[PDB]
């Protein structure tokens, strides 16, 4: 019987709660959204990962969803390899942040996906 | 219509059996399962259906000559014999927009079902489907929310939401209600859940209920910084008692309220809707007493009619069943209505029980909760069946981990993750679900755990 | 209830099935017409029936150790086989007090009728009766006048009363529906009714309505002398503007208002319910609907259960259905429920469908509505079969008259009149019924009119 | 609008437009702002129009507007304006953020030129391209635009 | 593309988005306002150089708006050395502080300019 960790066990939604992905799983999950035809987009966040509330408190309303878009979304990409080149370069810049992948569904005129793909050191 | 009075009984059938009626994009129409009694014919049959559903008197009154009763007609403009049933039909009827009231699904159905079902000449009646035209569609508000808004006030995208009912369901005090919930939540589960009999009762008041179950959901929110959400019942027997919970969940700042909308009564169900909408609250709708009218083939209301009423009235998720544990054809027919709670569109297809093209001309789409009897080996299956935009529910499923509620809940938030990825990284989940659990198991104790469990 | 834990399914029926079992006073009971599959036997099937209306779970849970669950369980403790049935049978649940929320019909519903209609182990299922104990029927307000009430209200003593329904329920102007409504009353019937479709529609709006059937009653009343009234419809899509309805019908000083309590809905219903309390309204109740859940043997609800729930909801009136085209036994089980909704007590009796004996600790009774094809010549049986406490509707049987709806509406009263004398006198209604109206068709031209047109 | 009540309102771009209608627009920007404003027919007041200290309202420019037209405008408006680019914000191939860096700071230079004592009417352009060399965002746009 | 910075990129209203003042700038920003017949002032903080809300949250209301007066509007002053010379003895007593020099329109009857003169180390 083991006990669920209480700690720095804060998660970052969908397949956050799975062994962090490869360069390959990561190339594949970005490879959906190609093929599903999604826009792919990079966000970054440097102080609070996670949703907190500050501003205001009533239903439905929190901060710390909205993180900052990494250049712009990725129209016409058709290379995982471009993403992922992105994720990179993201890196580089702030090494210090938490790094997510979103992409966006024009048709159904929203943003439909989102996992983290870089979590700075520690975390 | 009209007259040259003469007082006297008369007959139906020439005058609602209009098999040449072309329909008006307008009219509400209406596919009934009829069965017959013996000796009465199938015309005879369609034509008493949409004379009792609309004007038929038993009685030539004096009055119908103030009005053109055509306008105001239901009419059975078409028949089709039902296969593998002997004397049984569907005829198909049409009412005019002119009948009903502007906003009201008590009305609607008041209007064509509220009659009918007790007719003498029939046998059995079951109403299979609605079409329910555009210009009726605009006169209610719909989800006070929808699948798309509610994915962007929670952040959570690309899987299903998970759940988990607080069992038992009367017998805990509300502190020990809210330590379980707190308990799931931190483990992975995004909603927690109200039983639909959890309303206010002697060993726990809603007052008490609701506060600690604020206090839970926080405490897990701020542990995992995922948002967190419980289904606080807020069915009642009045009116100002039902508000009166609503008002309170709003001053906590909580997410999503419950409503239990059969039981409690579209009247209230509207009422709660229009007031969540211009709350900001999420509204999980609760189908209690469901299977009292749409269980049997041969007499009731079909659920898909049910759920139709349910996105107009509105409510942002609605339990739809476990395609878990029957036959194609039932798979496909709950298939079916999952398509009418959140598309914009659906087109006629028999054989998924779609009698009508239905479109909602975006009035926003409802989410499927899948719940019963459903643990972590039916996850391959129910991401396959009903894809990313439902709530996956699990009670027993999540309260009956040998290790405890958190450890149910990673279990659940794990199997369903793996499944997820396996889908988007190309694997088939209806030939390879088990697999896929299986190689889980090796880097999730708390998976394996519940495995052993389980199948 | 409590544990050693350890995870996984189990079986219900030694814990469900408690054939031992003594009733509390304060039990709720409950008497289920089980249909089991094939293969289920009647222990294991009252069993499901108990286990899944109150705490049986699919797995094990460990919170269960944190309460007595013995405490809160539904138990099955009495089952007997249905005659001339294979595989039926009816079994006794019983439901401890505090499962239950004080003065909410919506959650005795959600409690006892919420789940069980869809578990598998079980082909149909139909809730004949619930023995309601005395300590919960003081948690409701009941009828808000009831007969005593109402018949001082209006000085009406010693018959039936009468009533119309105005039609086409769809198509007449308000206008032009006001002047059925004055035609009407002046001949001699105490009320007149909305249809129970009529709400508010592009034709008719609620308020034009209301309004010129204030100045019809009005004029009635001024002209013959007797109290008059005219059932306005509250019934609506919201709580809101069903409150909307009532409050103007309260500044009118009218009588009356009506409410489809399925349509509408126990939590709206109970709110008029407490608003005609408080504002001396007598509330018409219609069961628009009732044939989905109530028709059928083997599934669904029987009425006499969704009449007890009004009497405790709240209703001075509700239709019950005519005796007349029906055989005994059917006529037994109406003359059953009647009694049920009228008096203080009533012994079981399973000869008249009554399951359980029932107190109503002084809760007012409900006057029962007789309504549906009927006309002068039942008079004598429906005075016989209902007694003096009972409303006579009479839609086409008055609309329908040669001369118009006065002579109609003097012709229906004239014919009750002569029947109250003669059964008065010592005469058989039974026997002598068809002579009693004959003799008075001698003295009324009206009465005379209306005999030669029907039957 | 000025009596009914408003802080902001719409008062369209000098832009694109000879003199005349420049002075037109300039001439009912002071009705909106000022407490005072004397008759003018070369400017279409008809009428001395006095406001008793009832607050003045702040004119808004918007319409086709980019980066290029930041010294004209700030020239014509003063600092008592709001401008306003949609297109020329959200239309910056770097994205929003970056649109709106190229539009603060290409009118940060021409207030600090103006302040200077610079001409913002004769030195306009030469005012933008110096701070290109410094900003990479407003470089950005003005390879973009005009 | 270059992604717009997301750490310490605090700014300070007009003129804090171009390449910091020297000494001639500064001056010449001051002769505007003196040639104007503005009256110069300078403000110093030493806490939050930036707008919050501590203290209540309605339409309008803001904390931090309000810096500190360092001595008096400067009346009569005529020469833009005697305004840079108070902002050197601002800074030689608050080196920690951020300073920022503001004029008054008398004729307007109110505060018509402020710009940031100068920013504490690492800012
Ligand atoms: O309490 C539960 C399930 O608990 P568990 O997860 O332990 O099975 C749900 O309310 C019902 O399944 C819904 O019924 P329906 O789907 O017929 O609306
Ligand atoms: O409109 C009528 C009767 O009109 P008419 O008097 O012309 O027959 C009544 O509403 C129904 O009979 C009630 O149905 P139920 O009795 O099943 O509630
Ligand atoms: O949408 C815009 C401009 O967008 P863009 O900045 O992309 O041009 C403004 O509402 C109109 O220009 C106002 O019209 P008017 O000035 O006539 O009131
Ligand atoms: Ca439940
Ligand atoms: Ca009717």
């Amino acid at each position: 019987m083991q006990v669920w960790p209480i700690l720095n066990l804060k998660k970052y939604e969908t397949l956050s709660y799975l062994p962090p992905l490869t360069t390959d799983q990561l190339a594949r999950q970005v490879d959906y959204l190609l093929n599903n035809k999604w826009v792919p987009c990079l966000e970054f966040e440097t102080d609070h990962g996670f949703v907190y509330r500050e501003h205001h408190n009533s239903p439905g309303y929190y901060d710390g969803r909205y993180w900052t878009m990494w250049k712009l979304p990725m129209f016409g990409c058709t290379d995982p390899a471009q993403v992922l080149n992105e994720l990179e370069e993201c890196k580089k810049e702030y090494p210090n942040a938490f790094i997510r992948i979103i992409g966006f569904d024009s048709n159904r005129e929203v943003q439909c996906i989102s996992f983290i793909a870089y979590k700075p050191a520690g975390y | 219509a009209s007259v040259g009075f003469k007082a006297g009984v008369k007959d139906y059938k020439l005058t609602y059996y209009t098999p040449e009626y072309e329909t008006l994009d307008t009219d509400i129409l209406a596919a009934f399962r009829v069965s017959p009694q013996p000796g009465v014919p199938p015309e005879e049959a369609g034509a008493a259906v949409a004379a009792e559903s609309s004007t038929g008197t038993w009685t030539t009154v004096w009055t119908d000559g103030l009005t053109n009763l055509d306008r105001y007609k239901g009419r059975c403009y078409h028949i089709e014999p039902v296969a593998g049933e002997e004397n049984q039909y569907i005829c198909y009827v049409a009412y005019p927009l002119d009948l009903f009231e502007e906003g009201s699904v008590t009305n609607m159905f008041t209007s064509i079902v509220g009659n009918v079902f007790g007719f003498k000449a029939l046998r059995a009646l079951r109403l299979e489907d609605l079409r329910i035209p555009v210009a009726y569609v605009k006169t209610f508000q719909g989800p006070p929310h929808g699948i798309q808004v509610e994915r962007d006030k929670l952040n959570k995208y690309g899987r299903p939401l998970l759940g988990c009912t607080i069992k038992p369901k009367l017998g805990l005090s509300a502190k020990n209600y809210g330590r379980a919930v707190y308990e799931c939540l931190r483990g992975g589960l995004d909603f927690t859940k109200d039983d639909e009999n959890v309303n206010s009762q002697p060993f726990m008041r809603w007052r008490d209920r609701f506060l600690f179950c604020a206090e839970a959901l926080y405490k897990a929110q701020a542990e995992t910084g995922e948002i967190k959400g419980h289904y606080l019942n807020a069915t009642a027997g009045t009116c100002e008692d039902m508000m009166k919970r609503a008002v309170f969940a709003r001053e906590l700042g909580v997410p999503i309220v419950m409503h239990d909308y059969l039981t409690g009564g579209f009247t209230a169900n509207t009422t709660l809707s229009h007031y969540c909408r211009d709350n900001g609250l999420l509204l999980h709708i609760h189908r209690a007493m469901h299977a009292v009218i749409d269980r049997q083939k041969n007499h009731g209301m079909h659920f898909r009619v049910l759920a139709k009423a349910l996105r107009l009235s509105g409510g942002d998720h609605i339990h739809s069943g476990t395609v878990v544990g029957k036959l194609e054809g039932e798979r496909d027919i709950t298939l079916g209505f999952v398509d009418l709670l959140r598309d914009d569109y659906t087109e006629k297809d028999r054989s998924r029980g779609i009698y009508f093209t239905q479109s909602w001309v975006s009035t926003p789409g409802v989410l499927p909760v899948a719940s019963g009897g459903i643990h972590v080996w039916h996850m391959p299956a129910l991401t396959e069946i009903f894809g990313d935009d439902s709530v996956l529910q699990f009670g027993g499923g999540t309260l009956g981990h040998p290790w405890g509620n958190a450890p149910g809940a990673v279990a659940n938030r794990v199997a369903l993750e793996a499944c997820v990825q396996a889908r988007n990284e190309g694997r088939d989940l209806a030939r390879e679900g088990n697999t896929i659990i299986r190689e889980a198991t090796k880097w999730s104790p708390e998976l394996a755990a519940a495995c052993e469990v389980w199948k």
